[PDB]
Formats: structure tokens, C-alpha cells, sequence
């Protein structure tokens, strides 16, 4: 599940990559911003524990730090707006499909965002319930109701819809982020077939700068 | 080295069969071909391989035809489905043997797969309101080019509804806003050159 | 309150900086080994962001890490063996006392042992409990009642005596850590007037390898 | 530069003064001369500055004797409590002006302070238990030279003595060990040349 770093300028970042490799030897590092395409920007081996720069890089810009065995994390300094962008992580295993192929696995990214405002505290998305009206269920027999999240910064965002009782999520629809005033908003909406109608639906969101943490929980009362 | 990828954007019907270019001029004696494949939620997955002296790839419904006379590869799916819209790319490796090595990538051929064909079907049109903003809903319609207009006194602010599919075959659509006058406001929804209101479905 | 940090060698290890300053430009780092002086190791431009190494020391052997803002870590790569000693941090600053002269103040100090036995599981302080003899009380209407810890590894440790209802540190009494075969052991003891003979008593232990991090407590019936 | 401290060991009693010496060699003009103190829990603790052109130094118990010519420098403690047992150092500013120099450090020196001289008194033995080993406990005695010794059939382990001062004045002491049968075990304590046994204080 990708995530989302959010720093200012003139600090610093940790970016973590999450493989399950037992006999690694080397993790390359890469970069994909917009626009261009994914470029490599060193790399590191497990033995020796020295880093290996690329062409033009200026020293003291990228560590690599290895808390425990088989853990490792990428340290960013000196932070400028045009460090942003998703950052990957390999290594060349032959590998998850268990073939005699060397192919580079792949981690799962992470965004940063190098911001100059800092200006408002909340950026936490804040819901919004709109009760789904009756008279729909009066024709075909159906409700719909949507979700509505608004006042969130970044504009990475997860949505699901649950039913209080089992880990299956709901297949529904989705819209799409729109940027307000140099904040985001966004809403999706689920459609409750006639033979759930008395039992109770839930509907999780997943940002970064979620309350202590935790994702958001959203409680719908049955229809009655 | 240089890889190359021409095309930025690309759309194809349900359940026919695609092709995209790479070009790539390279002065080393041996190499491999690796095609990839990025989901919207960012996430790299490899998808096939080619190599120098083997012969055509196929791996599935992935075909790929190599030249090496003009230095081009072709990525051909054979059967398309509504998942497969993802970004892909050409990835060369320098010279694949080692590991120790990297790779170069192109820029990403973005498909995008539409439903077929489908018989016309009229709009249901619903409205839900909750404090100050009002959203009226549009269930199936097909054409997609459906405007909707909301009468009201006083207007604060617009937003562009959905051209979101629908797992039938039949697009939906939500539009947002919100109205000073919330006590009662209704939409017109024209489709097939015909109107349909909100309050004849009471 | 120094701490203790125990790590193989091949391996990394982090030492936590203690200062609480806000306008810091330099951050300095000291090493104390045993019988021999104290010797700064490097420094750190906080504006700039880089390191200043010394004579004949390796690149790529210690980097300084800041994961926000006035707080500061050190980072140590391949430990071998001569590695190990208590490590400081170090400002120029005029002062704590509200001084006019710029003197250094140090942190709190952190002892690193690097190892290759790692031959046990279970290192922490095991308790054993002794009740006072019926004489003593008797006659000299006191009691005074004795605590063991044992087979604990590495050798840093501190204890505590508490009376379970007011948050004030009794003063005990205190022995002498004793190698025991590659472990260490330790016991202290404490007087209680008869008064109190009713009350309760805690003592507490705060170690490295303590179960999940947090100190332990020791319940002595009355 | 260098910074010599030739003792490695002192020992006073109590409410009296000791002096520590420190020699050096520089070549700087100017500079200054930080002495400082470490606690058995390793803590640093600032004590007093020198100064190249200052006149002697004199902060509360703390007053420096500076030698210019023989580049010799000497801390004076007046008054000593039970709290000043800890290492001292010699550090030399180099320069010590600005914001970015460094120390250099000498070796130490440990002092101790003993007890004050108390007319003799007499230990009370008794003895405390669990399971298998047992220790036996030395009430208040002085002076300190003692042979404390369990006595019974068998044994397997066997430490040894504990003597702490006490916050009294008089040393208390611990002896421990196991014993294969701890049920008749008892201390025998010669002191002053005279023997207290465990069985009379029954």
C-alpha cells in the first residue's frame, strides 16, 4: 500500500522499503518523477556497507541505513522542491516467480511532497453523510448514499466501503480528487442491493495525516 | 544508451489486441528485453521477457515479435479486459547478466480500454440533499455526453460530475454543488435528445 | 540515568543524543574508553548540514542524523571490538547556570559493548526474596530485608526502593556487581522501622533486557 | 598539545582538603583550563574555568592554583563530603575563544573519603534464609577489618563480604552462599579480637 511523506524545506526525510529478501546481495535505489522517466540513483551492498553515488551527485545527499537484519532505509538531506516524486526499491532476484532468470523485484513506492507553507493546522479530511432518499427505494427497490470527504492535503487518499461483519471490502464507484483552493476534496458512493438493507455498512479512509494516526472510521445507520 | 516510446496515450475496444513501439540504439554485444507495468496506485510489476538469441516471446495472452535487423520490439495482448488499462514500459538491460548492473527505461504507453457497445438506455435521475450542498444522481446512461443543469436561485459553486463505468456496461455519473436556496432544487437531465426531470419519478 | 546498548559485531548501532537546546549550531561527539582520555571523534554543522571528521578516521564510519527538528542521533557502521566505551554529546552554550562564559556542556553518556558469544536467552534480572528472621524483629523492633538479582548480562543495572503509596525513593543499601561465569549478579538491602512493618514495599530494577522494556516491580509482603 | 595527570589514586577522610595536579605543554597565547568531575552513573559536571590572563580562580569550595611559568595548575577542595568520591579531569581549551574548538583531556584521578575516626563498637549477627541459599547479616561494627565465616557441613558456593558505611557512621556487611543443607546454618564472627556467635541473640 503506497504512502505519502510530507516535509518542508531545508530538512529532512526518511523513506523506508519494504522487500522480504533473505539472501540479498545489493538494493538499487531509483526515482520517478513526472514527466520523465524512472532513473537509478545508486545502490548499496549488504557486505561491505559502502554507498556508490552516481555521476554528478554531490556527496553527503543520500544514506542508506540498516536498523536491524534484513531492514533497510533511505535517508534524504538538505531538501529542495525538486526532490519530489516516488521512489522505488530492488534488488535482482530470480525471485518471486522462482524462475533461472535474474529480474529485478520491485518495491511499492512512496511520495514526497516538499512543501514552503505550513499555514493551516487541520488538513485532516472531515466527512460528510447525505442520507440516501427514500423515494429511490420506492421505484427499483435500491439505495445509494454517498461519501463525502473534504479539506485533506496531500491528495493521496483510500477509500473503502465494509459491512460491520466480515473482511470482504464492497466493490463501488469512485470520483476523482479536485483541487479547491489549494486543498483537495473528494467523495465515492455505494449502491445496497434490496436483501442488506436492515444490515449495517462501513467506509474506511486512509491519509496521512489521519487523527493519531489511525484511519478514519465512518459509521452509516441501516435504512429504515 | 537511449530508449525511446513514442506514443503518450492510447485506446482500444474491449477484447481486441494492442501494439506498442520501442526503439532502442544501444553498441553492446549482448542484451535483454524487459516489458513492465505500473498500476494507478503505483506499483511496478514485470511482465515479460524477450532476450537476444531466443526466439519470439509468448508468455499467456503476451506476444512480442523481435527485430534485430532495425533494433524495435512489439508488445501485443491478445485478449483485453477493463483491468488492463496501465501504464507500460521498455526497460533494456546493460547487459543483464550481472547483479550488479541497471537498467533504462522509455516513458510509458498508457492504455485505456472502453466498453463496447451497448443499447440506449434512459436516465434515472434522483436527488439527496444534507445541509447546505445538494448532489443529484444520474443512473445508467449511454451516449456519455449528458449535461446537467440544476435550477436554483442562488449558485456558490460547480464541480464536473463522473464519466465513472458502471460494472453492467452503463456509465454513471454524480454531480456535486451547493445552493444558498437548499430547501428544494432540482436538475434537468438531457440524453438522446430527449429531457428528463427529477420529480416525475413521485 | 545512563542507558546501555549491546550489539554483535558486523552490525550498526544508534546512540541517542539527551541535550534539550534550541539555538545550536554546532553539535559535537566524544568518545571515553577504558583507562584512557576522552577524545572528540567529530562535529556538525547544523545550518550547512556536514560532517567534520578527524585525522585518520574513515569516511563512511559515522553519520549524523536529525529526524526533526533540535534533535540529533549518531549512526556507527561495521562495529568491531575496539568499538566499545561510553559516548557523550557536547554544545557550546553560556550557559546552563546563566554563566557569561561559553563552557561545554556534556549530555548523559551511553555505554556500547560489542559481542560474539551470544550464548544465552534469558538475561534479565531474575529476583529472589528474603524475609527477615523472627529474631531480629524481636528485639530490636526493626526490620531489615534483602533483595537478589542474578544472571544478567551486560553489567549495567540500578535499583529502587518504594513504600506503594508515597512517589519518594527509600534509602538502601548497596553491594557490588560479581562475575559469575560470564553473567553478572547483584543484591541490595533495606532497613524498615516497625512502624511501617504493616506498610508495603516495592523495589524496581531498570535493565536493558528487561521483558518488553518497561521497569520491573517487586511486591514484598508486609 | 598534552595534558599530564600523574596521580591515579587518593584517599582522604572527612572535613578535610586534598589538591590534584595537572601539568600541560602548549604553544598557543592565549587560552583556558576547564576542570570537571564524573559521577559513578558517568555524568560530566562543569566545576570551574581557569583563564589565560585571570587572576586565581575562586568559586564556592572550588579555588585553582595557577603556575604560568611551569605550566602547572592545581584544584584545591576544602571541605570534603561523602559525595565527592569521583574521578577528576584536566581539560585544555584550544583555544577555547570560539564556537568551534575542542578539549583535550588528561586521564583522571579517583579520590575516596573514609569514614572520621569512632571509638570501637560491637556487631550483631543474625542470619536470614530462603530455599537453599542464606546469607547472614553483620549489624553496625567498626572498626572495619573483619572475618565473618558460615559455618556448617556442606557447601557449594561462597562470596564475599559486602562491608558498605552506613549513613550511622559504622560499616554494616553482607556475606552470602548456598548450602546443600541450609537448615542448621549459622555465622561466626571474630572482631576485636573478641567472637560473637548467631545463637545468642535467639
Amino acid at each position: 500500500g503506497t504512502k505519502s511523506v510530507t516535509r518542508p524545506t531545508r530538512s529532512s526525510a526518511e523513506i523506508t522499503c519494504d522487500l522480504t529478501v533473505i539472501n540479498a546481495f545489493y538494493i538499487h535505489w531509483y526515482l520517478h518523477q513526472e514527466g520523465k522517466a524512472p532513473q537509478r540513483l545508486l545502490y548499496y551492498d549488504v557486505s561491505n556497507s559502502k554507498d556508490v553515488l552516481e555521476s554528478g551527485l554531490s556527496p553527503g545527499k543520500y544514506y542508506t541505513h540498516t536498523p536491524r537484519r534484513w531492514s533497510w532505509i533511505l535517508i534524504l538531506r538538505n531538501l529542495i522542491e525538486n526532490d519530489s516524486g516516488v521512489y522505488y526499491c530492488a534488488t535482482w532476484d530470480r525471485g518471486n516467480p522462482k524462475t533461472h532468470y535474474y529480474k529485478k523485484l520491485f518495491g511499492s513506492g512512496t511520495t514526497l511532497v516538499v512543501t514552503d507553507k505550513q499555514l493551516d493546522a487541520d488538513v485532516s479530511p472531515k466527512p460528510t453523510i447525505f442520507l440516501p432518499s427514500i423515494a429511490e427505494t420506492k421505484l427499483q427497490k435500491a439505495g445509494t448514499y454517498l461519501c463525502l470527504l473534504e479539506k485533506f492535503f496531500p491528495d493521496v487518499i483510500k477509500i473503502h466501503w465494509q459491512e460491520k461483519k466480515s473482511n470482504t471490502i464492497l466493490g463501488s464507484q469512485e470520483g476523482n480528487t479536485m483541487k479547491t483552493n489549494d486543498t483537495y476534496m473528494k467523495f465515492s458512493w455505494l449502491t445496497v442491493p434490496e436483501e442488506s438493507l436492515d444490515k449495517e455498512h462501513r467506509c474506511i479512509v486512509r491519509h496521512e495525516n489521519n487523527k493519531n494516526g489511525v484511519d478514519q472510521e465512518i459509521i452509516f445507520p441501516p435504512i429504515k | 544508451q537511449k530508449v525511446t516510446q513514442a506514443q503518450s496515450s492510447v485506446s482500444m475496444p474491449v477484447r481486441k489486441a494492442v501494439t506498442l513501439n520501442c526503439l532502442y540504439e544501444t553498441s553492446w554485444w549482448s542484451y535483454y528485453i524487459f516489458w513492465y507495468k505500473q498500476l494507478p496506485s503505483k506499483e511496478m510489476i514485470f511482465l515479460i521477457r524477450q532476450g537476444s538469441d531466443e526466439q519470439n516471446a509468448k508468455s499467456g495472452r503476451y506476444s512480442v515479435n523481435f527485430k534485430k535487423a532495425a533494433k524495435s520490439v512489439a508488445l501485443t495482448i491478445s485478449a483485453l479486459q477493463l483491468e488492463d488499462s496501465a501504464k507500460y514500459f521498455c526497460a533494456l538491460g546493460d547487459p543483464g547478466g550481472l547483479n550488479t548492473d541497471k537498467l533504462i527505461f522509455g516513458k510509458g504507453t498508457r492504455v485505456t480500454v472502453e466498453p463496447r457497445s451497448q443499447p440506449h438506455t434512459k436516465p434515472s435521475v434522483f436527488v439527496m440533499k444534507n445541509g447546505t450542498n445538494v448532489a443529484c444522481l444520474v443512473k445508467e446512461f449511454y451516449p456519455k455526453d449528458i449535461r446537467i443543469n440544476l435550477v436554483s436561485s442562488k449558485k456558490i459553486t460547480e464541480f464536473d460530475p463522473a464519466i465513472v463505468i458502471s460494472p453492467s456496461g452503463k456509465y454513471n455519473a454524480v454531480k456535486l454543488g451547493k445552493y444558498e436556496d437548499s430547501n428544494s432544487v432540482t436538475c434537468s437531465v438531457q440524453h438522446d435528445n430527449k429531457t428528463v426531470h427529477s420529480t416525475d419519478f413521485e
